[PDB]
C-alpha cells in the first residue's frame, strides 16, 4: 500500500492569504494519479483535483494542483471565506487506492486565553445518584488547550471527556468542554474540586475551583 | 417544348421529352442547364445534349440509360474544361490542365462531406483535404493513397483512404518516454483505433460509416470502456484526444 | 448527474445490513461504483468498487471478506452489506462514482451499531455562580438532540457542544450561554431539548441558585 502523508494537521491562515498544502506517498505515484478533496464538517467530500493538475469541472482555479513522483501540492491562491475545511488527497496510481489523513485549514487571528468556569453538579442531578463536574473553556485560540482534574489535591484519570466547538463564524474562537462525572456517593467524600487549565494565551496554568457545599 | 414529358434528372435537373418524334425518327431533348439540346433515340431521360456558352464554351449533358447519372461537361471550341457526374443519390465527383490531365477533383458524398484534391501532379501526388461536419482535415494525395493527417505534441494520427475508399488509420509517436508514449492498434473489422500509453488503454477512436469520428474513455486502471462513446464535432477535440 | 443513498441505520451487533446507491442522469452501468467509510471525527477509507455492466468487483484489502459488494444493473442500484455487523462499523458510508477518482459524491449513509436502546435524555441545569449558564443533556440514544435557547430567540454567545459516547453507551453533551451579569435577575434563560428518536421534550429554566 502507498502511504499518504499530509502535512501540516493545519494551517493556520487569514482570508485572501496564500495556502499550500502537502502530500508525500511512501512511494513514486505511477502517471501523477493524485486527487485532491474537500470536505466541510458535515458534507460529503468534493472532487478538487485529479491527475495531480487538472481541475473538475466548476471549482475555481484558485485551487491548483502541482508536483510528481512522491511530492504533490494544493495551493488555494487567495482564501475565501469558505475555503476553510478539510482537505485530503488521494492515490490512484497503484492498488488499492488510498486517502491522505487530511489537513486542516483554519482561521488565524491574535491570541485568546480562555475564561474558565466550573459547574459544580446541580442539585436535581445529584438526586439521579450522579455528579457530573463541568469545566467550561470559553472563546479560546488557538485550539490546543489542556484540562486536568484535582479532587483534593488528587490528580484524576480516565474519569473525564472533552467536547470542542468548530471554529465560530463571528469571532474565530474555540469552546471547550469537560466533564467530570462521578457518582452521588463518591462526590461526598471529597471537598475541593478543581480543574486546571493550560494555554498559550495564560502566563501559567489557571486553576478554577470550589468546595463542596457552597 | 411545353406535347412533350418531363423527366426528373439527377443534379436538380430536368429533361424534356418529345411525344411524336422529330424529322428523323428521333426524340429531341431539351434541358436548361443555357438551356441545352439534343436528339436521343429513347423517349425517357436519357441522351445527349448539346450546347454552347455566351462565353463560346461548348456544353455536354449526357443522361445514363437508366436515369441514375447525369455527365455535364465543358470544353473550350473544340479540351476538357470541366466535369461533373452526379448521382441519385446526391453523391457527385474535375478540372483539367494544358495537357487534357486531371489537375482537381472533388468527390462530394452522399451525406454531404467531401474530398477535395488540388495541384495534382501527373504521377498522381497533390494535396488533399477532407470536409466534414464541423471541421477539416488535411493531408496529401499520392498514386498509392490518400493520408490525411492530425498532429498534437509528438503524436501523428494518419487516417488513410485507399483508392476504393477503405479507411485505415495509424498512430506513431516520437516521444522516448515509456511512461508517456502513445501506440494504437488498428481493429478494421469495427474500424475502431485503440490508444495505448504506460501499459495501459486510455481511449478508442471509432471512425463510422456516416464519416464521423467518436471517442470513449477507459477507466484510469485501463480496464473497462466508461459512459457513451461522444461524437467528435471539433478539430482541438481530435488534438485533445491526441494529448 | 447524481447518486441517492439510503436513510440512516441504528442496528445492534450481530445485525445484517445492506444500504443502498443508485445513480441517475447518466449511463450508471457503465461506471465503476465506488465504497468510502468515515470513521467519526477520523478520514477516509476506500473499501471497494464494482463496475455494475457485469459485477467485477475488486476490495481493498483491508476490508475484502469483511462486507459484500453488489450491484443490481437493472435498477441502477450499488449495494454494501454486512453479514454480521460490530459496534467498530459505526461509521459514515459514502459511494462515489470511481474514475479511479472519486467524481460524484452520495451524500452517505450513518450507520450506527451499539447495544444501546432507544432512550431520552435527562436535562440539567448549569447554573450561573460576564455569567455563564448552560444546561446538562446526558444519557440518551441514538443521535442526534436539538438544544435552543429561549425558543430560538438565544443564539448569540451559545455554544452546544459536540456529543461524546459515554462508557454506558448512551450520549451525552451540554449546551452554555454567556450572558450579563446583571441581566440573571431580570431576564429568563430556559434550554429546549428535542429528542425525535423517544419523542422526549424538555424545557429547562436554569436560574441562580437559591442560596445567592
Ligand atoms: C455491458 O454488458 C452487455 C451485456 O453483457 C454487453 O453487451 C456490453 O458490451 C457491455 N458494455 C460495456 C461498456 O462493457
Ligand atoms: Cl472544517
Ligand atoms: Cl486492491
Ligand atoms: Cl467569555
Ligand atoms: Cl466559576
Ligand atoms: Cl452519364
Ligand atoms: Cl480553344
Ligand atoms: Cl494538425
Ligand atoms: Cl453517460
Ligand atoms: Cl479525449
Ligand atoms: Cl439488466
Ligand atoms: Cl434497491
Ligand atoms: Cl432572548
Ligand atoms: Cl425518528
Amino acid at each position: 500500500e502507498i502511504v499518504l502523508t499530509q502535512s501540516p494537521g493545519t494551517l493556520s491562515l487569514s482570508p485572501g492569504e496564500r495556502a499550500t498544502l502537502s502530500c508525500r506517498a511512501s512511494q513514486s505515484v505511477s502517471s501523477s494519479y493524485l486527487a485532491w478533496y474537500q470536505q466541510k464538517p458535515g458534507q460529503a467530500p468534493r472532487l478538487l483535483i485529479y491527475g495531480a493538475s487538472s481541475r473538475a469541472t466548476g471549482i475555481p482555479d484558485r485551487f491548483s494542483g502541482s508536483g510528481s513522483g512522491t511530492d504533490f501540492t494544493l495551493t488555494i491562491s487567495r482564501l475565501e471565506p469558505e475555503d476553510f475545511a478539510v482537505y485530503y488527497c488521494q492515490q490512484y496510481g497503484s492498488s488499492p487506492l488510498t486517502f491522505g489523513g487530511g489537513t486542516k485549514v483554519e482561521i488565524k487571528r491574535t491570541v485568546a486565553a480562555p475564561s474558565v468556569f466550573i459547574f459544580p453538579p446541580s442539585d436535581e442531578q445529584l438526586k439521579s445518584g450522579t455528579a457530573s463536574v463541568v469545566c467550561l473553556l470559553n472563546n479560546f485560540y488557538p485550539r490546543e488547550a489542556k484540562v486536568q482534574w484535582k479532587v483534593d489535591n488528587a490528580l484524576q484519570s480516565g474519569n473525564s471527556q472533552e467536547s470542542v466547538t468548530e471554529q465560530d463564524s463571528k469571532d474565530s474562537t474555540y469552546s471547550l468542554s469537560s466533564t467530570l462525572t462521578l457518582s452521588k456517593a463518591d462526590y461526598e467524600k471529597h471537598k475541593v474540586y478543581a480543574c486546571e487549565v493550560t494555554h498559550q494565551g495564560l502566563s501559567s496554568p489557571v486553576t478554577k475551583s470550589f468546595n463542596r457545599g457552597e | 417544348l411545353d406535347n412533350s414529358v418531363s423527366v426528373d434528372l439527377p443534379g436538380e435537373m430536368k429533361v424534356l421529352v418529345s411525344k411524336e418524334k422529330n424529322k428523323d425518327g428521333k426524340y429531341d431533348l431539351i434541358a436548361t442547364v443555357l438551356e441545352l439540346k439534343g436528339t436521343s433515340d429513347k423517349n425517357n431521360g436519357s441522351g445527349v445534349l448539346e450546347g454552347v456558352k455566351a462565353d463560346k464554351s461548348k456544353v455536354k449533358l449526357t443522361i445514363s440509360d437508366d436515369l441514375g447519372q447525369t455527365t455535364l461537361e465543358v470544353f473550350k471550341e473544340d479540351t476538357l474544361v470541366s466535369k461533373k457526374v452526379t448521382s441519385k443519390d446526391k453523391s457527385s465527383t474535375e478540372k483539367f490542365n494544358e495537357k487534357g490531365e486531371v489537375s482537381e477533383k472533388i468527390i462530394t458524398r452522399a451525406d454531404g462531406t467531401r474530398l477535395e484534391y488540388t495541384g495534382i501532379k501527373s504521377d498522381g501526388s497533390g494535396k488533399a483535404k477532407e470536409v466534414l461536419k464541423g471541421y477539416v482535415l488535411e493531408g496529401t494525395l499520392t498514386a498509392e493513397k490518400t493520408t490525411l493527417v492530425v498532429k498534437e505534441g509528438t503524436v501523428t494520427l494518419s487516417k488513410n483512404i485507399s483508392k476504393s475508399g477503405e479507411v485505415s488509420v495509424e498512430l506513431n509517436d516520437t516521444d522516448s518516454s515509456a511512461a508517456t508514449k502513445k501506440t494504437a492498434a488498428w481493429n478494421s473489422g469495427t474500424s475502431t483505433l485503440t490508444i495505448t500509453v504506460n501499459s495501459k488503454k486510455t481511449k478508442d477512436l471509432v471512425f463510422t460509416k456516416e464519416n464521423t469520428i467518436t471517442v470513449q474513455q477507459y477507466d484510469s486502471n485501463g480496464t473497462k470502456l466508461e459512459g457513451s462513446a461522444v461524437e467528435i464535432t471539433k478539430l482541438d477535440e481530435i488534438k485533445n484526444a491526441l494529448k | 448527474m447524481q447518486l441517492v443513498q439510503s436513510g440512516a441505520e441504528v442496528k445492534k451487533p450481530g445485525e445484517s445490513l445492506k444500504i443502498s446507491c443508485k445513480g441517475s442522469g447518466y449511463i450508471f452501468a457503465t461506471y465503476w461504483i465506488g465504497w468510502v467509510r468515515q470513521m467519526p471525527g477520523k478520514g477516509l477509507e476506500w473499501m471497494g468498487i464494482i463496475y455494475p455492466n457485469d459485477s467485477d468487483t475488486r476490495y481493498s484489502p483491508s476490508f475484502q471478506g469483511q462486507v459484500t459488494i453488489s450491484a443490481d444493473k437493472s435498477i441502477n442500484t450499488a449495494y454494501l452489506q454486512w453479514s454480521s455487523l460490530k459496534a467498530s462499523d459505526t461509521a459514515m458510508y459514502y459511494c462515489a462514482r470511481t474514475r479511479w477518482y472519486f467524481d460524484l459524491w452520495g451524500r452517505g449513509t450513518l450507520v450506527t451499531v451499539s447495544s444501546a436502546s432507544t432512550k431520552g435524555p435527562s436535562v440539567f441545569p448549569l447554573a450561573p455562580s460576564t455569567a455563564a449558564l448552560g444546561c446538562l443533556v446526558k444519557d440518551y440514544f441514538p443521535e442526534p438532540v436539538t438544544v435552543s435557547w429561549n425558543s430560538g430567540a438565544l443564539t448569540s454567545g451559545v455554544h452546544t457542544f459536540p456529543a461524546v459516547l459515554q462508557s454506558s453507551g448512551l450520549y451525552s453533551l451540554s449546551s452554555v450561554v454567556t450572558v450579563p451579569s446583571s441581566s440573571l435577575g431580570t431576564q429568563t434563560y430556559i434550554c429546549n431539548v428535542n429528542h425525535k428518536p423517544s419523542n422526549t421534550k424538555v424545557d429547562k429554566r436554569v436560574e441562580p441558585k437559591s442560596c445567592d
